[PDB]
């Protein structure tokens, strides 16, 4: 059983680090953008069954986006924002919508969703935890996470509701 | 822009600024293509029918058929609406878009017809007989 999830978001939301964070178990301050899209290849328990989950990492810098071809056969995207930076919570509309078209889902209004909220351990928070609840309840109830990379919190948690809702799409 | 907002409303199925858009076109206070193409990213080559169809918004694609929306307008993997609303299984788009005199032979770029890319059993049986008439 493959599963494959793909992450979007602006540059600098924290994509990279909640994939290393979940996959490695490791964090860096340092800032190094990601180029074009790859994948790693994670196994993941989703209540008993071991899953095997591809999750595509990608480029928020326009520069270094190439196309979206990879989007297809994907079973969950992931919305990814920092809730330091009121702009990237206003790009998610516009990345949700160019996944559907691009991807063409056959059941468009269900296809599973999951928002991360990113960089709650940092001062200066610009999004309202319920600004970000209402958006994602009013697309048919995307399940909407809080989580900080740096210190590992709601990581396990987000990904395992996005491995569940991935295999349910899956099958 | 005029158009921008025909491809979000259609896109979000709202009829009544849809039908506000059109009735406003029909009387040439605005300039606006009712077969215009997005080139966002969130609808790069799509028309509002295209998008309409797709998300399943009925009465904005009755509203675009009866303001003469172009039945056969293609995107850019060749698919037409009624591809896009065979593919996601909407029956009731599919009939109205035949009653629009929807082309049933369009072969879209990757060599499927509409019949042939839904999942829908009463919607294939029905394309069926209509391709079988109209080739
Ligand atoms: N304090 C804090 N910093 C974070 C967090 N997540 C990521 N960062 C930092 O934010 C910067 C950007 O993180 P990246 O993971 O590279 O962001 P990205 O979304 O992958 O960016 P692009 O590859 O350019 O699209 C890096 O300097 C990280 O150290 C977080 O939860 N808390
Ligand atoms: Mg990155």
């Amino acid at each position: 059983v493959l599963l494959k999830v793909i992450i979007l978001g602006d540059s600098g939301v924290g994509k990279t680090s909640l994939m290393n964070q979940y996959v490695n178990k490791k964090f860096s301050n340092q800032y190094k953008a990601t180029i074009g899209a790859d994948f790693l290849t994670k196994e993941v328990m989703v209540d008993d069954r071991l899953v095997t989950m591809q999750i595509w990492d990608t480029a928020g810098l326009e520069r270094f986006q190439s196309g979206v071809a990879f989007y297809r056969g994907a079973d969950c995207c992931v919305l990814v924002f920092d809730v330091t930076a009121p702009n990237t919570f206003k790009t998610l509309d516009s990345w949700r919508d160019e996944f559907l078209i691009q991807a063409s889902p056959r059941d468009p209004e269900n296809f599973p969703f999951v928002v991360l909220g990113n960089k709650i351990d940092l001062e200066n928070r610009q999004v309202a935890t319920k600004r970000a609840q209402a958006w994602c309840y009013s697309k048919n109830n995307i399940p909407y996470f809080e989580t900080s990379a740096k210190e590992a919190i709601n990581v396990e948690q987000a990904f395992q509701t996005i491995a569940r809702n991935a295999l349910k799409q899956e099958t | 822009s005029a158009e921008q907002q025909l491809l979000h409303h259609a896109r979000n199925g709202n009829a009544e600024e849809v039908r506000q858009l059109l009735e406003t076109m029909a009387r040439n206070e605005v300039i606006a293509d009712i077969n215009c193409k997005g080139r966002s990213k969130s609808n790069l080559g799509w028309t509002p029918l295209h998008l309409a169809c797709y998300f399943g918004h009925r009465q904005v694609v009755q509203d675009l058929l009866k303001a003469g929306a172009e039945v056969n307008v293609l995107n850019d993997m060749g698919d037409t609406p009624l591809h896009r609303a065979a593919f996601t299984g909407r029956k009731e788009l599919v009939m109205l878009l035949l009653e629009y005199n929807a082309d049933t032979t369009i072969v879209n770029g990757s060599g499927q017809t509409a019949k042939e890319v839904t999942h829908a059993e009463e919607i294939r049986s029905m394309l069926e007989a209509v391709e079988r008439t109209q080739q």
